[PDB]
């Protein structure tokens, strides 16, 4: 009596799967990108090892794939994160978040006098790379900050 | 028809070289031949959420000289202002249904750009938004330099005063950097020096610039002496006075100045330009202010009237 | 070593697991109770098959237990949710969320003039069950509202 | 020491009948035999974040009558407190290292309770926190009723005016409901009637209460006529007038009143009790006010001096 095949009704569905997310960031992405507000299931794995003396968070959502630009929105939080449109590995060649040249709706301008705070508008920042930093320029007040500032709100 | 017809005028940086030329050309034409009925049946809103009498009267006079009508408020704490309740968005969504154009001054950076997303095909002209932009101020400055020097390229520009917080000089520097062969001289107390991001831009374009401690170090080569206001509050009283030195201008200092030089100032010159300067042929801050009517008449003309004037 | 598998979708071990969480209430608990501030592993599943006719959320967090005055804290959000201690079923009484006498740190007083808002204190409300309603009395302003009020605002 | 020693006095509800009895007992004692040196080397903070002269003068007078020293303020833009984002918590953490007791009055409802968590060992007496609690006002009311009626049980109490917002009468109604056989008469316009939660409480304790449209309707039965303030800002100007009707007391209304009845009023009475009442033997609002000294003295003595008075 031998059950041959390897499977346990676990990893099977056409959805997307984001992995190798730095620890303590998975919950950040879920919140920051409101991904748990869909009606279709989600499998989440937090603090699940992978290899070296490193951390690891994982998020699995189904029946939905993230656009090219949507993937990039992870660049700032999940650097070199790996994704896999998974109907069964529909990942294109190599899909790892690239730095978007524009990031909206999640960041908060550090400038207290920016009109953006008390108003019904979505935040928007221009992205550019430097050395030891990433510059974000507010669409509204036009002030520029380093991501270290914008992220420590 | 024209490139700026129905466009929002929010940041001097959204203005291309040709735009600047177009605005300046239009300004000169209206100055040579007025058109009192050009905006005859237009109704414009002058919304000064932040009081600014001089630029407000300048803007409103421009409107009337083109024949347009004006409604508005300098809600400088004297209007049934949204009791810190109603959003700027809602205010604009309402006002944009009444008028043909909105000129607004606001304390917060980004106000005019935000209005832009709630106005309906109704153009918004930024009269100043916090420490960000003041498009028309740079335009009158540029227009005044062009008229007095005959050009905007190959000039020697000195900027004295508060270069750290005087955003009018930040804008004017970035605008003149859109022209070739300009030479800059920055004279300011070290605690109020030009920001490094500005110097980075100039190096990026190979524009020649240098720092000096006094105006008499460069008086000989300057074509334009742009005097900035220095608010004592930016420093402590004892500090201000200590640096005050020569960063103030007085007639005796213009002994070796070039015949063509003009001394400019955004105004509120109370503490920077001695009155014995007013009489010299170099004094041009009041003429500069007078050019605001033309540069702002020009913008209104361009955004609200399809075809060029003259 | 005695643990026995590589399961990133549905496993077990010395850890607490909350059962039958209504849809869109699972992530809420993760936020409201900062259940991801752990270093210990966590496996969550959302919008998955329920009692043969609905949808539900599921939270499995390894190497950590819950108490009485904690599981109860789920009462107001996940009432009919079960909590099976799983060091390996070392659960005793029919562990089901009852109404706590006090609910702290999560609720926000609807009273705008309440001192609790601009101060470094924890929210705290007394609980009283009502017919068709639930009354929560603020420890600070002493004003009483219905959870329907406190959960909207 | 005594049951209230070193105890915070924040809410009347936290006070047991025993506590009320002890406070009222002490009040009578100090009234009979003053002890000017009881709190000699004590320093008390009188922190009126929200101004309230009478309550403040009554409180501080009490402190002096006991010999204590006083320091404090009235944050009504008279001080330099919490300019930008300085918390009440930090204020208390500071002041609680200076004084032996904090008497505070604040615009926000849970201020005194919050103060309690940052004042380590230093007692805080709530002089009023927004629309919530005002312990000493209730104590002085109960003391007045007890002193004029000889008891706090089995009385006929009428409460007139704004019973909906007057948190003074909510606290007094609850206080009296801790004693037996009291009957209540509630006279107020429909838009300002006693709240249902108060009636619910009276029902569950089986206490008798009835609603009436006019004072004269029960003037014959009442032992205590509690007149409340009706703020103009509440209803509509025309609304007020239409209802002020008789929720106003005049000497004429006292023709058939009990010899022992006393008319009480939280105090600011300008728009509720006609001066001709002041002459009748029933007017007891100034005496009531005078009793604030003894109730507040008693409270301070109890929390700052271990043994009972004498
Ligand atoms: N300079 C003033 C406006 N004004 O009236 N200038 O003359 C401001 O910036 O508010
Ligand atoms: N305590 C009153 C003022 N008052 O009458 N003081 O005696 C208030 O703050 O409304
Ligand atoms: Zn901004
Ligand atoms: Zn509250």
């Amino acid at each position: 009596m031998t059950h041959d095949n390897k499977l346990q009704v676990e990893a099977i569905k056409r959805g997307t799967v984001i992995d190798h997310i730095p620890a303590q960031i998975g919950f950040k992405l879920l919140s920051l990108f409101k991904l748990t507000e869909t009606d279709q299931r989600i499998t989440i794995g937090l603090n699940l090892p992978s290899g070296e003396m490193g951390r690891k968070d994982l998020i699995k959502i189904e029946n939905t794939f993230l656009s090219e630009d949507q993937v990039d929105q992870l660049a700032l939080y999940a650097p070199q994160a790996t994704v896999n449109r998974i109907d069964n590995y529909e990942v294109v060649g190599k899909s790892r978040p690239s730095l978007p040249e524009r990031i909206d709706n999640v960041l908060v301008c550090p400038n207290s006098n920016c009109i953006s705070h008390a108003e019904p508008v979505s935040s928007s920042f221009a992205v550019r790379k430097r050395a030891n930093d990433i510059a974000l320029k507010c669409k509204y007040c036009e002030k520029e900050f380093s991501h270290n500032v914008v992220l420590a709100n | 028809a024209n490139p700026l017809y129905q466009k929002h005028i929010i940041s001097i940086n959204d203005l291309s070289r040709d735009d600047l030329n177009l605005v300046l050309a239009t300004a000169a034409k209206l100055k040579a031949n007025p058109q009192p009925e050009l905006l005859k049946h237009k109704v414009i809103a002058s919304c000064f959420f932040e009081a600014s009498t001089r630029t407000r009267l300048s803007f409103e006079t421009s409107m009337h000289r083109l024949g347009a009508s004006v409604v508005g408020f300098s809600d400088s704490a004297n209007t049934s202002l949204g009791k810190k309740g109603e959003t700027l968005a809602d205010t604009i969504s309402v006002i944009s249904t009444y008028v043909d154009a909105i000129v607004m001054r606001h304390p917060q950076e980004g106000a005019a750009r935000l209005a832009t997303e709630f106005s309906g095909n109704v153009p918004v002209l930024n009269a100043g938004d916090g420490s960000n932009q003041h498009p028309t101020q740079t335009l009158l400055d540029l227009f005044t330099i062009q008229e007095t020097q005959g050009r905007l390229d190959n000039l020697h520009v000195a900027m004295v005063g508060d270069l750290k917080y005087g955003r009018t000089v930040h804008s004017l520097t970035q605008a003149l950097a859109k022209f070739d062969g300009n030479r800059f001289y920055f004279i300011a107390p070290d605690a109020l020096a030009m920001p490094q991001y500005i110097l980075d831009m100039l190096d990026e374009k190979g524009i020649a610039w240098s720092l000096h401690s006094s105006i008499e170090e460069v008086m000989a080569e300057v074509d334009i002496l742009y005097m900035t206001r220095v608010q004592k509050e930016r420093l402590d009283p004892s500090e201000y006075a200590n640096v005050k030195a020569q960063f103030v201008l007085r007639a005796s200092d213009l002994h070796n100045a070039k015949a063509n030089m003009k001394v400019l100032h955004p105004l509120p010159r109370v503490d920077e330009i001695a009155t014995d300067v007013d009489k010299t042929p170099h004094a041009w801050y009041f003429q500069q202010a007078g050019n605001g009517i033309f540069a702002r008449q020009a913008l209104l003309a361009l955004v609200l009237n399809r075809d060029l004037v003259l």
